């Protein structure tokens, strides 16, 4: 009596977070890639700029 | 001991989300378990049930189903007078038991 | 889920892994881009400072 309707109910329950939480993980990974743009640009080359400024 | 009962072909091993469970079932409720096991849990596999082995009082039967739904599967199984024999495929244990039995028999001889 | 659900689950997990791995690769390449772009920025800053040095001299 279950047929494929119960199957599709569990699939509606499952898909909508198994795929989308991984999508959100990708999005926050990209967001941290932007935050790490900022961190690298404000730490590594910032120290480089300070060193050359000391030289100057 | 399940040293001489289970087989690897009955287990869906190393899956991502599914597992094979072993359940002793009375003879008086064997067909009842077969008609009920699809309803005993969700995200189950219809027609994955099988009779792994049997005895004079019950049937050891294997079913492929979801790993999260096993809790309520075993719960409803206990509600329907079915004792879950918790055991997974371990060739090491089975061969070790057989070889130890033969070893001790020959040692005694 | 007899057979349809397992198939959909497998595709969902594969797509999830693809999303996460692609995001990681994007992050790595984008960190490299950060380093290169900022290196060029510091090169421009160095050019400015050398020009100011020439004026001061």
């Amino acid at each position: 009596a279950l047929s494929d309707a119960d199957v599709q109910k569990q699939i509606k329950h499952m898909m909508a977070f198994i795929e989308q939480e991984a999508n959100e993980k990708a999005e926050e990974i990209d967001a941290k890639a932007e935050e790490e743009f900022n961190i690298e640009k404000g730490r590594l080359v910032q120290t480089q700029r300070l060193k050359i400024m000391e030289y100057y | 001991s399940l040293a001489e009962i289970v087989k690897k072909d009955d287990f869906v091993l190393d899956s991502e989300y599914l597992v094979t469970l072993l359940v002793v079932v009375p003879k008086l409720n064997h067909n009842d378990w077969i008609k009920q096991y699809e309803t005993l849990a969700e995200m189950v596999v219809p027609r994955s049930s099988n009779v792994l082995s049997e005895d004079q009082d019950s049937y050891l039967c294997n079913v492929t189903l979801f790993r999260k739904a096993v809790d309520d599967f075993r719960h409803k199984a206990r509600e329907n007078k079915f004792i879950v024999r918790d055991f997974q495929y371990n060739e090491e244990e089975m061969k070790a038991d057989k070889e130890e039995m033969t070893r001790l028999s020959t040692d005694k001889k | 889920s007899q057979t349809q659900g397992i198939q959909q689950l497998l595709q969902a997990e594969k797509r999830a892994a693809e999303k996460v791995a692609d995001a990681r690769k994007r992050k790595a390449r984008r960190l490299k881009q950060a380093k290169e772009e900022a290196q060029m920025e510091v090169e421009q800053y160095r050019r400015e400072r050398e020009q100011e040095f020439q004026s001061k001299q």
